[PDB]
């Protein structure tokens, strides 16, 4: 335990039909809420979004308490985002999944504000911009992922969002990640045919537009096409991104492959390392990463974290984690909960919480 | 080691609504 953490809860929050057997639901997404003032980073910040089945609950990661819980009949949610509007601070809270709408909760005042009827299919994943806080990309089904201006809050909370770009996808898309030194410029994307880049600057006028560069991470047929299901930047320049039955997660550079291109539209990029992760043929394992502490982290088929401190291999063959945090089967109705899968793990900025999500009705929280 | 902790509806501090 070279990282120092220790379990703290372990939450059953989005059962079906309110029934303490559900230990079944899958649980999808999750993100820490910003600071509550301007200014603030949030590094510590406590509280956390969750999703799955027709719930998203916000969670006080200290106590466990479910301080918020929006439930929508017939829905599936598949993401959470949060983004700090200026009004006085408003945390918004965006949740989507099944139905194709994106639900914009104002969580504090305790009700959904608006909805954006985005896709006619499945909502897999949505982000805010870094930086333009009203801007919110939806990545469907439908192979789009639209670039959303979900406007100021009218003085009844109503929101009137319009749409600024449709970026076209061979692909479904999974994970989105703006590309950390220009995060309103060029967008990352894991599909499920590969990763690519997509031009999201505004003051180029086309409004429809396909991947710009199209990434190539290894010369074997045997994973060439395949999906990226994870992708997080390390830090601002160092990407880290994974498929499924590789037992690999690829740590590269922006810089150096960005600057490599030229004008080709698929690009091999320069890997800079490579991480030895489980070797499971199983999809949708997503990484995440901690940049202030030099962390990736990625959930497995067992319900270990994977832990990766990359400063040292960054700084000068499979490097091995540097932590295995294995399931620590806590008991549900008495009984060890032995086997689960962790999907997602999503830190606080400045990692002292910890969130691992599970196929088990599960919100694991850990605390450093 | 914590065990997993039930929180039903009536566990929730509050709900949001429409």
């Amino acid at each position: 335990n070279a990282l120092h953490l220790e379990p703290l809860h372990f939450l059953q929050c989005h059962s079906r039909n309110n029934s303490p057997k559900d230990l079944e639901t899958q649980l999808w997404a999750c993100a820490f809420e910003p600071a509550r003032e301007e200014g603030h980073s949030g590094a510590t910040s406590q509280t956390v979004a969750t999703c799955g089945g027709e719930a998203v609950c916000v969670i006080d990661c200290q106590t466990g308490l479910v301080l918020h819980k929006y439930k929508v009949p017939g829905e599936e949610f598949f993401s959470v985002a949060w983004t700090a509007l200026t009004v006085k601070r408003w945390n918004m809270l965006a949740a989507a999944g099944l139905r194709g709408m994106v639900r914009l909760l104002h969580v504090r005042a305790g009700f959904c504000c608006s909805v954006i009827r985005a896709h006619k299919k499945a909502i897999a994943t949505l982000c805010f911009s870094p930086t333009h806080e009203t801007h919110l990309f939806t990545a469907s089904y439908d192979k789009r992922i639209i670039l959303w201006d979900i406007g100021v809050p009218n003085h009844d909370y109503k929101f009137q969002a319009s749409q600024l770009l449709t970026l076209n996808c061979s692909s479904v898309p999974l994970r989105l990640c703006p590309v950390a030194t220009c995060p309103d410029s060029f967008l990352l994307a894991g599909c499920e045919g590969g990763c690519g880049c997509w031009d999201v600057r505004l003051d180029q006028p086309q409004k429809q537009r396909v991947c710009e560069v199209n990434f190539v991470f290894s010369g074997d047929s045997e994973v060439s096409g395949q999906r990226v299901d994870g992708l997080a930047f390390v830090n601002e320049d160092v990407v880290a991104s994974k498929g499924s039955g590789q037992g690999t997660i690829y740590l590269w550079s922006w810089s150096q492959t960005w600057a490599s291109r030229g004008s080709q539209s698929v690009l091999p990029v320069v890997i800079l390392a490579q991480l030895q992760w489980s070797p499971t043929s199983l999809a949708y394992f997503s990484l995440s990463t901690c940049p202030d502490k030099n962390l990736v982290l990625c959930g497995d088929e067992e319900g270990s974290v994977w832990i990766y401190d990359v400063e040292h291999l960054l700084k000068q063959t499979l490097q091995p984690p540097t932590q295995i945090l294995k399931w620590p089967q806590p008991v549900a109705l008495g009984q060890p909960v032995t086997k689960t899968m962790v999907n997602t793990v999503v830190a606080n900025a400045a990692f002292t919480y910890l969130t691992a999500l599970t196929d088990s009705n599960i919100v694991s929280i850990w605390r450093r | 080691v914590p065990s997993v902790q039930f929180v039903g509806d009536d566990d929730v501090l509050s709900h949001i609504l429409d």
